[PDB]
């Protein structure tokens, strides 16, 4: 059927009054301050608002007029994003939202989302199975925005999105759509050309914000089938007719293009700063937790710097197209000041916590796996101390010194464990385990 | 079909394993500490043992290229012997590779050191690594291996190398509390001095503990490890019971020569393992009459009624032989009447557990 | 009358796992979900998994609940490897999975009073095995255990009910974590501050829907509101006594009668 | 009604359940840290072995591709504190060289532990799934009986010959279903009079003592190796000494 972002219900939020909805684009445009983002996957809350946050640079670069804050947004960009009803559309005659050059190419729809398991090398899955069921309308924008931001490798000889291998992304969030907006606002003077235009131009490089943050690798075309499905068995609302499979081929991304993502966390040497997330326990990777600490010294530098709000990361760990774990986090801010090289020893968290697993019983070789009851406690004392992550990043009355005390208990019981003797030599070697502790590193 | 042992084994003060710092095994079991003897080194001193010369079938080694190249007078060829085995898999002077003796000697004489091909000939010294699996010692400890694939070939294949393994051998716990003890040791100097100092002092560690060991051999794994010859397995496994029965870990044997004998050894034949350490989970207090060779084997004779009397098959019964030195030392002391072949003579005992095997006598089985 | 219901959520393990778990990490929350303790008396009640669907959810997720925390279980992360084929092929899935050690939470919903009643009773008489989210962590004190009351508020329900000591000397929180359903109070009243969002209101269930709910957490303190029970019982086991005594009175007789 | 089964299980010293860096697997209970074998790990002994492989049986025991599997373990939680250690090992190069050794010289992790292992059956829906044999639903009740009293986790043994076999099996047909986890939040303290079995199995006595104060129970060591309260108290509804006799027992109950 003819479907539309603006006027069909695709968008899913929470109403402060506590209603959570499925709604449409005009629904979130002139509400946004009744209204909050509420997606199980947080980076489809992510995508959406990014996608979100375009449309509003779209609408200022077409209207001029800054969201003032504790105040709903502008009434004139409803009246711009509406008299383009054929342009944000599905289906029609026409130009296509987020479709592009004729395709030959088909593949399943499970791949355009990532959370579900998709075609591997294998033929069992996560009690999935492709061309038999398929995804809403909803799911299917939700995927199709998960396109420029968080699309990895297929296999070295599929390129990767824009931003190259997705990144750790940091932003600024509220309790509302309009502090969600207003945070996160900062333009640049030149904009660019987004893809929900039509073929845009290439021309040189420099593309800007608008141009960069709507890129698209990928292709959708979809063949319709006679009819459709009954009742759906894959999103979990049982909706009408659904999606079957899609057709996606790959754009070589260019040389050059000398950008930077705004919320995106770059290295010193500007390549992209990655979730340290892997079940892997290898002889150089000790797994602990989410690690929120690793895309601090990047951001807190360059883009964004010390600033009063709240910090959302999303951090979706990939290595090659393994898609490991997705996690996210809140993080208070005031801005008070920057320490330069404490901020930097936190943020590599992950050597250190290497370092102490390693570290044997009794014993001097460096190849041995340490200790490994070590590795299982801890996840517990690192999500003890992740709670109070703004007070360990401004450093108040929280440092390193005073949290990594916290694993004194889980070491107390686990060198009972390790020294199981009642004896003098086992008491001393005991508080010799005690003792131990994260001691810092300067890069 | 499981072939069983259970021995008890009390040792002289002595030091048959040792860990890093020199400390004799110990593990802890039932809440106490118990010497313990590492399951290797048992497996190692049965492969080394005198009754294991005529079957002893397999090197586990790294310098391949070493034993290659002793088969040659004069052909000099390490420098590609290394090569292909650098090709093969191996990152180096290699990792450690097992396989029959007879076979690397002949095979990689006839195979490497032939002006062939290069890479091809790296497949065939792969293939005759991995299919030289027809040795008793390496059917019966078992082996897999896995070379790296970064420095291997792309043109490089390796077929199946997994020799499952046909025995089992449990880490001898002690049936009483573990006795650590210090041995203050000097080292006289030889040529006399103003001062009369020694040249070097130490603190060995040794202990005295009664052992309980345990083996199980799978006849059906071990027949298809060695394919059809079941004279060769009949064979292996009478030279087992003589090694096992025979031979003790070469630990510091020259200063603790402590070579005592078992003083009983139980074989069982049943389809499922028993391990009757449960028995030794309280430890064994010594008393003023007996002994603790007959304390552990009267806990042991309580364990096994009480395992026959609990769990029990009327479709398969447990049948097993015990072992005393001229009946020294019986079984069911008191009421515990299930040894029904009381056996004092090792010969004897062999004879009996190769007959229950099948129709195999000692005599004719050495042959293979 | 009772218009609470009162779960005893306790076992050796627990996982009531969080909204960013599917993938091959499996993390858990730190309290018991609104989902999780839904499908316990699901469970309890006995009823497929499209009759969950059928308009059962409504009638449990109205009821505004608290989840009250005793002690808090540590994390501990599990190794799990499936097999995944041992059609089938040499490949071993890698996982690694969250749950909650040494932790008791008790759970009050707060409905009709006859709900209550067919809760506690099915809760007496689970058709189907109940766990503690996981199917491999069975409860180790009975669900059923507290009876249900009836309370005006969540509040005057979570601090009714006693906290159990399992041993004579064992340290107690002083401070007691307790997270309840947020009540709208009047008509409009957005929502506070510290009103986080949680996705566990179950609206289907093959496949797993579930939508955002506002949380809201306050603390009890020991001593005053919630007060500590007896142990009730012995912890060691300490075998038979010896050592009988030569002074006694029942002692000279039957001495005497053997003569 | 619900058939719960209650096994404790003395360990010689192995790794039965190793984890990514090779330790054995430790759970966290009682404020002390505890051996763990994971359930996962005895559902798949239990399963793929010719003990128990002697409408589909074993489908509805353990589920494959909405079964729902009747029969599910918990995580073997030790009765004491986790005792890990390291076992130092070398490999012999067996080839006369100038130096010596040669293998990974590297080390490996073991424990000896007593578990309690929990099982439970629910019978209606093991009925159910089973399409009403009943009689097909007591024999595979039968065979995990005798499989479960006789399978080890077939972890690492080749090294390790653990092949203990369990000294208590307590088996009720309550009501609703409670794990016996809490009567070993005291771990195990080891006396000179008595040793840990006997002691594991006193704790759960003394806390099965409770729980009646504020249904049946039938118990199983061998030859009465281990009575089940060391009175003459009504705890046990059954004393037995052999398991054949407590599975017929158990099967001529259910039916
Ligand atoms: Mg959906």
């Amino acid at each position: 059927v003819m479907y539309n972002l603006l006027c069909d219900n695709w968008v899913n939020v929470v109403y402060l009054s506590g209603k959570p909805d499925r709604i449409s684009l005009v629904q979130t445009l002139k509400d946004a301050h009744c209204l909050q983002l509420a997606y199980s996957n947080p980076m489809d809350r992510f995508t959406v608002f990014r996608f979100l946050l375009a449309l509003g640079y779209w609408c200022f670069a077409n209207t001029n007029v800054e969201p003032e804050p504790d105040k709903p947004l502008p009434v004139s960009w409803i009246p711009w994003l509406e008299e383009n009803k054929e342009y944000f559309e599905l289906f029609g005659d026409g130009k296509r939202f987020f479709q592009a050059d004729p395709s030959s190419r088909i593949r399943a729809i499970t791949d355009l989302i990532h959370e579900i398991p998709t075609a591997h090398n294998l033929c069992h899955f996560k009690h999935v199975t492709d061309y038999i069921d398929g995804l809403c309308e909803a799911c299917c924008i939700k995927g199709l925005l998960r396109l420029p931001v968080f699309t990895t490798v297929g296999g070295r000889g599929i390129g990767a999105g824009i931003n190259n291998t997705p990144p750790f992304y940091l932003l600024w969030h509220a309790n509302d759509l309009a502090g969600m907006l207003a945070q996160n606002w900062q333009p640049w003077d030149n904009m660019g050309i987004p893809a929900w235009l039509g073929s845009f131009q290439k021309e040189s490089r420099e593309v800007g914000l608008l141009a960069g943050m709507t890129w698209l690798p990928r292709k959708v075309y979809l063949h319709d089938p006679v009819p459709g499905q009954a009742a759906c068995c894959s999103c979990g609302l049982p909706s009408e007719a659904l999606v079957y499979s899609c057709s996606i081929e790959v754009e070589p991304v260019p040389k050059g293009l000398e950008w930077k993502d705004p919320h995106g966390v770059y290295t010193d040497q500007g390549k992209s700063l990655q979730s340290k997330i892997k079940l892997m326990s290898n002889d150089r990777y000790t797994f602990a937790d989410r690690d929120w600490y690793s895309p601090l010294f990047s951001y807190l530098h360059a883009e964004g710097n010390s600033r009063q709000g709240k910090l959302w990361l999303v951090g979706f760990a990939s290595d090659k197209a393994k898609s490991i774990d997705i996690w996210d986090k809140i993080i208070e801010l005031e801005g008070t000041d920057t320490n330069d090289e404490l901020l930097a020893q936190l943020a590599n968290r992950a050597t250190a916590l290497n370092a102490m697993r390693k570290k044997p019983l009794r014993g001097d070789f460096k190849k041995s796996v340490g200790t490994p009851q070590i590795a299982d406690i801890i996840p517990h004392a690192e999500n003890r101390i992740a709670i109070n992550a703004g007070k360990m990043t401004e450093n108040r009355g929280y440092s390193w010194q005073d949290a990594d005390t916290e694993y004194g208990e889980l070491l107390t019981k686990v060198a009972y464990s390790l020294e199981p003797a009642q004896t003098v030599d086992a008491r001393l070697k005991r508080g010799n385990f005690i003792s131990r502790k994260p001691w810092p590193i300067i890069p | 079909m499981l072939i069983e042992i259970h021995m008890i084994q009390n040792h002289s003060p002595a030091n048959l394993n040792r860990d890093d710092l020199g400390a004799p095994k110990t593990c802890y079991f039932g809440g106490v500490l118990r010497s313990r003897i590492s399951s290797q080194c048992i497996k190692r001193s049965i492969r080394t043992s005198n009754d294991f010369k005529a079957l002893l079938g397999g090197v586990r080694t790294r310098r391949l290229a070493d034993l290659i190249q002793q088969e040659a007078g004069e052909t000099e060829c390490w420098k590609k012997a290394q090569e292909i085995l650098n090709k093969c898999g191996f990152k180096n002077t290699k990792m450690l590779v097992f396989m029959s003796k007879d076979k690397i000697k002949d095979l990689a004489r006839i195979v490497l050191d032939n002006s062939l091909g290069l890479t091809e000939a790296a497949q065939q010294v792969a293939n005759v690594i991995a299919q030289a699996t027809l040795a008793p010692d390496i059917a019966l400890c078992g082996r897999m291996l896995e070379p790296n694939d970064k420095d291997k070939d792309k043109k490089v294949k390796w077929s199946n190398t997994t020799v499952e393994a046909a025995l089992q051998v449990a880490h001898a716990i002690s049936t009483h509390i573990a006795r650590p003890e210090i041995d203050y040791f000097v080292a006289a100097d030889d040529v006399p001095g103003e001062d009369a100092g020694a040249g070097h002092i130490g603190e060995s560690m040794f202990a005295s503990a009664c052992f309980y060991k345990y083996f199980s051999i799978d006849w059906e794994q071990l027949v298809k490890n060695l394919k059809g010859d079941t004279n060769l397995a009949a064979h292996t496994v009478g030279a087992f019971l003589l090694a096992a029965a025979k031979t003790n870990p070469s630990g510091k044997q020259n200063s603790f020569a402590a070579h005592n004998y078992p003083d009983g050894i139980l074989v069982e034949f049943k389809n499922s393992p028993i391990s009757y350490a449960n028995a030794f989970v309280r430890p064994v207090s010594v008393v003023k009459e007996s002994d603790l060779v007959e304390q552990s084997i009267g806990q042991l004779s309580n364990y096994v009624n009480d395992i026959r009397l609990g769990y029990y098959d009327e479709q398969s019964p447990v049948i097993g032989f015990w072992f005393s030195p001229n009946n020294r030392y019986p079984l069911g002391y008191k009421h515990s009447k299930l040894a029904s072949r009381n056996i004092g003579n090792l010969n004897e005992l062999v004879g009996a557990v190769l007959d229950y095997i099948g129709g195999f006598k000692w005599e004719e089985v050495q042959k293979s | 009358p009772p218009n609470t219901l009162f779960l005893r959520l306790e076992g050796a393990l627990q996982s009531w796992g969080s909204n960013e778990a599917k993938f091959a990490l499996r993390r858990t929350a730190d309290a018991p979900t609104k989902s999780g303790v839904l499908g316990l008396l699901c469970a309890a009640m006995g009823i497929g998994r499209a009759e969950a669907a059928d308009s059962w959810l409504p009638k449990l997720a109205n009821l505004r609940m608290g989840v009250r925390i005793d002690r808090p279980g540590i994390r501990w992360w599990d190794f799990h490897t499936v097999g995944a084929g041992q059609k089938t092929r040499a490949e071993t899935l890698l996982s690694r999975r969250e749950y909650l050690a040494d932790a008791s939470f008790l759970v009050a919903l707060q409905g009709e009073p006859e709900l209550v009643a067919k809760l506690s009773a099915a809760l007496a008489k689970p058709v189907w095995a109940i766990y503690l989210g996981r199917k491999s962590c069975p409860p180790s004190r009975p669900v059923c255990e507290h009876p249900p009351g009836f309370y005006n508020t969540l509040e005057e329900a979570l601090s009714a009910v006693p906290l159990q000591k399992r041993w004579h000397n064992e340290p107690l929180p002083q401070i007691l974590p307790c997270v309840m359903d947020w009540i709208p109070g009047y008509d409009g009243e957005h929502a506070p501050d510290d009103a986080e969002i949680h996705y566990d209101l179950p609206v289907s269930f093959q496949p797993p829907r579930h939508l955002p709910r506002f949380v809201i957490r306050r603390e009890l303190v020991v001593g005053e509101d919630v007060q500590v029970s007896r142990e009730t019982g012995t912890s060691v086991w300490r075998p038979k006594g010896t050592r009988a005594d030569y002074n006694n009175s029942e002692y000279k007789k039957v001495r005497a009668e053997r003569l």
